RNA sequence: CUAGAGUACGGUAGAGGGUGGUGGAAUUUCCUGUGUAGCGGUGAAAUGCGUAGAUAUAGGAAGGAACACCAGUGGCGAAGGCGACCACCUGGACUGAUACUGACACUGAGGUGCGAAAGCGUGGGGAGCAAACAGGAUUAGAUACCCUGGUAGUCCACGCCGUAAACGAUGUCGACUAGCCGUUGGGAUCCUUGAGAUCUUAGUGGCGCAGCUAACGCGAUAAGUCGACCGCCUGGGGAGU
């Protein structure tokens, strides 16, 4: 429970992510998992090269599902190349928005 | 990395700043494996030497 | 796999391979039919592969190897012994009927699956087309033309594994570790097959060959000069010729290739 | 042949410097070692030495121009910086000086240790 | 006393849950090669440095900052 | 163990009390631990440090039903019999 | 009866374990482009690798293990031991208030487990390192120290092995005995800005009085003062044979 799964997709994918973001958490709806942020950073510049390209397009995401949604998520962003990044975490706690992308602008 | 105004300068801002960022030590400590023995053997060392220089400026502090 | 104790001669080393997961006998009768045993004698009568002879009555199965069925799910009724494999067959139920014997993964004990095209990309046992998986996936059963069917990577415990994709061809690495390119188009089975334990048994006594089928074989240097290129002699001769098949072909380390057709579709040699 | 703005690659062991010239596209234009300079032996290992091999370099990299380098240094021994030095001493403008270094996080382990 | 006011930090604050979306705030505790700082030069007390280590590998995994001056 | 199920034992072995001191509910906690415990050893075989906290909890749960045994056996008995030991 | 011991409720810190996935620096192997005479190595040399285009340099592919900086007399674990990030289960220790069990405790001969490293059995894996082994040099001689190669092994799955300077050369548990200076993490009082101050626990370090010691030297983490239980020693070789 309360996880803050954060993707990156490929730059050229970053046009249709508005669509796989809904198509993702339709399933959490279903599993039965609120989701309480969907923010998206935008495209910026990696720090290194990740399959030879330079920029992205950071997805921020923070779910409350069972360990079904969990399990979901894991195996689409594999068998993905859109996604060519995530990193899966865990908090003991609740969620709250618009956490730094004010100051980032 | 060091970019560039006479050539002296910017010889000298290269040596101080490789010093101070490291990778030429290091590259030293990459010749030869030392065991974990020998590398606790640093730590044990390193922390006498360490802990009694803060007792020994006490002694010039007085 | 189970160890038996010396109570006699034969059973001193006799290493098993258990299973409780197979079905007790009652094979589904339509896919059977008779097979007869060759004893390694083509038309003409002369024996050709030789070291083949005897054994025990069998009933080939009709293995299905297309998967042609595409999108209708699939559920495994069970896992039954197969005497002509060293893996293990699970019987298929799709949605209407039409059962069907394939070579069973790992995945055992009425799982269900889809062969189909660019569905259930997870679940082992899923036949697709090589295009759309994932590269350093495992798979087995390849087949190397479009509705020939599986070919490579049938025996127990073997696969293979993905490494490029380019063009048409989708380059993967055997389990005999030659690197091979094969259609983009042709179909294959994720996962590993079965009996993955075949490696680990001891047949024991020497009649525990007989009964496979395997007849005897006999050295050359056992035998004259007329026999063999290796010959008789005084007393245990040293095989004083270099070592060669009984029909003069080299056996210790001579290459025995001669396709050059296929060579294009070989990346490296395995070595 | 004309080519400008190059990259000067210094290699520089306890044994020996070598000196390469380079492009962006790190294309091989002059190469020149300590060994080729005639030391072979304590006196190959010494900074002078890759001095020497440095301004050899940079006269056959006037074949084609290059105005313009960028240094990258590399190893531990010794000319790690003499050699810099015998680089403008033949006329060329040194944009800048990157330390280039091969250091394993944990990396294989390395030989044992002499005795 | 510059490192003496940096264990203010993070301790002064109600920040005790850092994390690793302020590269604001990572990006001084980080060297110019890319190395993480030591905490006796920061002086930052030994939970938050340990809490901020953990932060700067999650950052560095999302490729948010760099490794060394390599890439 | 979860905070629900230490409460539903706790309501479920309450000694007409209120309170979670006594032996029927310390040997039932860490028996219904025990059992949960099993599952996990199963499927990780060589995880022999948590295999160590186990073998603490049945050396706890056997010396309070021999301290049990030496007050009362109705009460022991009453206990064995409800939670299936010995 | 609650002072020992244990249960219930919040909250912390952790390279504490096991099952999977994913990262980037670096090494080696292979392919391709540029380029040309050495490269590598040593007290100094040689063996070796090189115009069959090496070393160096740039682009790409595969694979294995370790996890810079953080990193510390730092942390956890009964010990051994444990350093990339993430998910899954999972044990124990820590600090606070309240409620309860009401001696339920300590030790432990036999026995039952967990065992660094090496080693062995079956199946995989093969980047580096390197027993054995080959060559070169030094050497009266060199099986060695030095250099170039290099197999088992080092890695993964299951099983066996019961040994280490398995060390704090100090068995476990409980209580009293001047202090000073650090540090890990958890709470209190405190003027309130603190780079804050004092006390108190659970660890981890440096000095030090009384006491002990043959002396070194321990000295609230005693080798001081006392209690419970276990193990062990009786001159050196012979012989842990
Ligand atoms: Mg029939
Ligand atoms: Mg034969
Ligand atoms: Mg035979
Ligand atoms: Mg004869
Ligand atoms: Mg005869
Ligand atoms: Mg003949
Ligand atoms: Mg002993
Ligand atoms: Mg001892």
């Amino acid at each position: 429970r309360h996880y803050e799964i954060v993707f990156l997709v490929h730059p050229d994918q970053s046009e249709q992510v508005g669509g796989m973001v809904e198509r993702y958490t339709k399933a959490i709806e279903e599993d039965g998992g609120k989701i309480h942020r969907l923010e998206d950073w935008g495209r910026r510049q990696l720090a290194y090269a990740i399959n030879n390209v330079h920029k992205a397009h950071y997805v921020l995401m923070n779910v409350e599902c069972s360990a079904k949604a969990l399990a979901e998520l894991e195996d689409n962003f594999r068998y993905n190349d859109a996604v060519i990044r995530n990193l899966v975490m865990r908090r003991d706690e609740a969620v709250t928005e618009q956490s730094e992308m004010l100051k980032a602008e | 990395k060091v970019k560039e105004e006479p050539f002296d300068v910017a010889l000298r801002r290269f040596k101080r700043s490789c010093e101070k960022a490291g990778v030429l030590a290091e590259v030293r400590s990459r010749e030869f494996y030392e065991k974990p023995t020998a590398e606790r053997k640093r730590k044990a060392a390193a922390a006498v030497k360490r802990h009694a220089k803060k007792v020994q400026r006490e002694q010039r502090r007085r | 796999i189970v160890k038996c104790k010396p109570t006699s001669a034969g059973r001193r080393f006799v290493v098993k391979v258990v299973n409780q997961e197979l079905h007790k006998g009652a094979p589904y009768a339509p896919l059977l039919e008779k097979k007869s045993k060759s004893g390694g004698r083509n038309n003409n009568g002369r024996i050709t592969t030789r070291h083949i002879g005897g054994g025990h009555k069998q009933h080939y199965r009709l293995v299905d190897f297309r998967r042609n069925k595409d999108g209708i799910p699939a559920i495994v009724e069970r896992v039954e012994y197969d005497p002509n494999r060293t893996a293990h067959i699970a019987l298929l139920k799709y949605a209407d009927g039409e059962r069907r014997y394939i070579i069973a993964p790992k995945g055992v004990a009425a799982g269900d699956q889809l062969i189909s095209g660019i569905g259930a990309p997870i679940k082992a046992g899923n036949s697709m087309p090589l295009r759309n998986i994932p590269v350093g996936s495992t798979v087995h059963g390849i087949e190397l033309k479009p509705g020939k069917g599986a070919q490579i990577a049938r025996s127990a415990g073997a696969s293979a594994q993905l490494v490029a994709r380019e063009g048409a061809y989708v380059t993967l690495r055997l389990r005999s570790g030659e690197m091979r390119k094969v259609l983009a188009e042709c179909r294959a089975t994720l996962g590993e097959v079965s009996n993955s334990e075949h490696s680990l048994r001891s047949l024991g006594k020497a009649g525990a060959t007989r009964w496979r089928g395997v007849r005897p074989t006999v050295r050359g240097v056992a035998m004259n000069p007329v026999d063999h290129p290796h010959g008789g002699g005084e007393g245990r001769t040293s095989a004083g010729r270099h070592p060669v098949s009984p029909w003069g072909l080299q056996t210790k380390g001579k290459k025995t290739r001669s396709n050059k057709r296929t060579d294009n579709m070989i990346v490296r040699r395995r070595k | 042949k004309t080519v400008v703005d190059g990259i000067a690659h210094i290699h520089a062991s306890f044994n020996n410097t070598i000196v390469t010239i380079t492009d962006r596209q790190g294309n091989a234009l002059s190469w020149a070692t300590s060994g080729g300079s005639g030391f072979r032996g304590s006196r190959k290992s010494t900074p002078f030495a890759a001095q020497v091999a440095a301004e050899r370099a940079g006269q056959a990299a006037l074949e084609y121009g290059l105005k313009n380098l960028d240094v990258n240094v590399k190893g531990p021994g010794p000319g790690r910086e003499s050699a810099v030095r015998a680089l403008n001493a033949c006329g060329y403008k040194i944009a800048s000086i990157t330390d280039v270094t091969p250091i394993p996080h944990n990396g294989c382990r390395p030989p044992k240790k002499r005795r | 006393f510059f490192r003496r006011r940096k264990f203010c930090r993070f301790t002064a604050e109600g920040v005790k849950e850092i994390d690793y979306k302020d590269l604001n705030t990572l990006k001084a505790y980080v060297s110019e090669t890319g190395k993480i700082v030591p905490s006796r030069i920061t002086g930052t007390k030994a939970k938050y440095q340990r809490q901020l280590a953990t932060a700067i590998k999650r950052a560095r995994y999302l490729a948010l900052l760099p490794y060394t001056d390599s890439h | 163990l979860s905070v629900e199920e230490k409460a539903q034992i706790v309501n479920e072995y309450k000694q007409a009390e209120g309170d979670t001191g006594s032996p029927e509910v310390q040997v039932a906690l860490l028996s219904a631990n025990i059992n949960k415990l099993q599952d996990h050893f199963k499927a990780n075989g060589k995880d022999h440090h948590s295999r160590r906290g186990l073998i603490r909890m049945v050396n706890q749960r056997r010396k309070l039903l021999d301290y049990l045994k030496g007050k009362d056996v109705s009460r022991y008995t009453a206990l064995i019999g409800r939670l299936g030991l010995r």
